[PDB]
């Protein structure tokens, strides 16, 4: 049995060259044909092309002919997928898959390499409280949260009470705003009686911008 | 007793000229295809229509092991849908081929100081071979208007040329031994199976 | 150049029931030499690579449970899950590997179907802190509801707002098979302070009548 391991996350500006990689480890490698699949955000899979490492025999899909270059280096068991000039539309996650033959199912997959192409610069998030309404169902449950707004690139981590509180939490998927910056809100349901007695803090971490922020959410003075 | 005799096909001290290619039929034995792909001694191992990793638990009516010798530049030609000297006049594979084209540099075995000239290839032929066709005819090729009456000269050539396999030749002019595993499944009994 | 069409796009199925997905190929994918169709099925879950379930139209890849079975011939193929399990919530793609270029189906989204559950609705005014920065975000939360379809209408002084809002939805929950949804109304500090009543009107199959939660600016 063998496995494939891809290069890490990329974040580039339109016009930059890029070359992501896929190295295979395990016996039975001389046999494997290595293909590239693209998955755009929220979309399905699209087969881009396949290469044989042993002699660099390269077959493209019509949609990616001369839009990318699949290459290989049999000496290190590594397939490459490269652009000369990135467009913003190239923003996706790129899987390499492996079949032990040409006209063979893809048995083995890489973890995926996330590529983000955007004219946006690294920017740390701004954290705002979604304060619980004081006027809420007194015997039932109340909701409160954080708005993690205007950051780049993805991703951010949002935990609650330094990781203590996970029950009843929903961290929504980021949306790409028309500003090219991402934005996300994390909410939690807690007993309304606990609004006076328990401290609620959301912890936001944005590694790219080296931004660690703790925001206290409490019922608004108003 | 009945392991499939790939040992004597691959580790055979004599290989065949490509035009006069050797075909061993495989029947009535258990085939350990792991020995093959776990080997790190193969330049090429392009399989078509079937996964070597997934057939040491499948069965077939007949398996054929075709062996011969060509130069590195020409191993690319041992594949469905190719053209050239070797593909068209020596060893052709069908478009819907199912099997494995395994090759390795044999410069240590099939080269000599003054040039080894035992390995030949068909240079001329009136039409291309059909898939798995084997021509060993030494008919003088008629290139010109006037027919040769088995007489060699201007526009009338002996159809076989020799490989000039010298140790100091560049990779691609050096010899490579090739084995082509091909697999058929009819509605007859299956006799070639994996250990699983 | 072979093309595949999957159907349906979306498929909701109660726990322990049968799910069937159809792949229609524009052309046959039968290798003559071994009587086998060159058609594969993949499972893909959120944030994960696709996983090979079934190859040669009907052979199970090793370590695939019995409840997955593949079938069909010529151009009409089927992936079938008897006994849908919580862990089967995923997208399923068919792929032909008869000839390059290989091609995938558009994909089939598979959800757990459970009893209707109405959303708990909550509305959050913008923070004083955000208003200093000169934008205002009004958030509406629909919490733990099934199914996913719900109309969210923003109302600003009783005027329906349009195209200044984006929605966002959770993965179906592992334990209770519900979705949660956030509608986020975005406007300049200026435009925020022109109006009084910000309201969020939710229509959902589990609500006899559309529920509205609202707030008056500065309370
Ligand atoms: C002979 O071929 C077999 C493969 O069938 C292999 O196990 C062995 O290493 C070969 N002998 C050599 C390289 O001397």
């Amino acid at each position: 049995q063998m496995q494939l391991v891809q290069s890490g996350t990329e974040v580039k500006k339109p016009g930059e060259s890029l070359k992501i990689s896929c190295k295979g480890s395990g016996y039975g490698f001389i046999t494997y044909w290595i293909g590239w699949v693209r998955q755009m955000p929220g979309k399905g899979l699209e087969w881009m092309g396949i290469i044989y490492p042993g002699d660099s025999e390269t077959r493209y899909s019509p949609s990616f002919q001369g839009q990318v270059t699949i290459s290989a280096d049999k000496s290190i068991n590594t397939a490459y997928l490269q652009w000369s000039s990135l467009k913003a539309s190239d923003t996706a996650i790129y899987y390499c898959a492996g079949g032990s033959g040409i006209s063979t199912p893809m048995d083995v997959w890489g973890q995926g390499t996330t590529v983000t192409v955007s004219s946006a610069s690294t920017k740390g998030p701004s954290v705002f409280p979604l304060a619980p309404s004081s006027k809420s169902t007194s015997g039932g449950t109340a909701a409160l949260g954080c708005l993690v707004k205007d950051y780049f690139p993805e991703p951010v981590t949002v935990s609650w009470n330094s990781g203590a509180l996970t029950s009843g939490v929903h961290t929504f998927p980021a949306v790409l705003q028309s500003s090219g910056l991402y934005s996300l809100s994390s909410v939690v349901t807690v007993p309304s009686s606990s609004l006076g007695t328990q401290t609620y803090i959301c912890n936001v971490n944005h590694k790219p911008s080296n931004t660690k922020v703790d925001k206290k959410v409490e019922p608004k003075s108003c | 007793t009945n392991l499939c005799p790939f040992g004597e096909v691959f580790n055979a001290t004599r290989f065949a000229s490509v035009y006069a290619w050797n075909r061993k039929r495989i029947s009535n034995c258990v085939a350990d295809y792991s020995v093959l792909y776990n080997s790190a001694s193969f330049s090429t191992f392009k399989c078509y229509g079937v996964s070597p990793t997934k057939l040491n638990d499948l069965c077939f009516t007949n398996v054929y092991a075709d062996s011969f010798v060509i130069r590195g530049d020409e191993v690319r030609q041992i594949a469905p849908g190719q053209t050239g000297k070797i593909a068209d006049y020596n060893y052709k594979l069908p478009d819907d081929f199912t099997g494995c084209v395994i090759a390795w540099n044999s410069n240590n075995l099939d080269s000599k100081v003054g040039g080894n000239y035992n390995y030949l290839y068909r240079l001329f032929r009136k039409s291309n071979l059909k898939p798995f066709e084997r021509d060993i005819s030494t008919e003088i090729y008629q290139a010109g208007s006037t027919p040769c009456n088995g007489v060699e000269g201007f526009n009338c050539y002996f159809p076989l040329q020799s490989y000039g396999f010298q140790p100091t030749n560049g990779v691609g002019y050096q010899p490579y031994r090739v084995v082509v595993l091909s697999f058929e499944l009819l509605h007859a009994p299956a006799t070639v199976c994996g250990p699983k | 150049d072979i093309q595949l069409t999957q159907s349906p796009d979306s498929l909701a199925v109660s726990l322990g029931e049968r799910a069937t997905i159809n792949c229609k190929s524009s052309q046959s994918v039968l290798y003559s030499s071994i009587n086998k169709n060159y058609l594969a099925w993949y499972q893909q879950k959120p944030g994960q690579p696709p996983k090979l379930l079934i190859y040669w139209a009907s052979t199970r890849e090793s370590g695939v449970p019995d409840r997955f079975s593949g079938s069909g011939s010529g151009t009409d193929f089927t992936l079938t899950i008897s006994s849908l399990q919580a862990e089967d919530v995923a997208v399923y793609y068919c792929q032909q590997y008869y000839s390059t270029p290989y091609t995938f189906g558009q994909g089939t989204k598979v959800e757990i179907k459970r009893t209707v559950a109405a959303p708990s609705v909550f509305i959050f005014p913008p923070s004083d802190e955000q208003l200093k920065s000169g934008t205002a975000s009004v958030v509406c939360l629909l919490n733990n509801f099934y199914p996913r379809e719900a109309k969210v209408q923003w109302k600003v002084d009783n005027a329906l707002q349009s195209g200044n809002s984006q929605e966002s939805v959770t993965e179906q929950d592992s334990k209770d098979s519900t979705y949660s949804l956030s509608s986020t109304l975005t406007l300049s500090k200026a435009d925020y302070e022109k109006h009084k009543v910000y309201a969020c009107e939710v229509t959902h199959q589990g609500l006899s009548s559309p529920v509205t939660k609202s707030f008056n600016r500065g309370e």
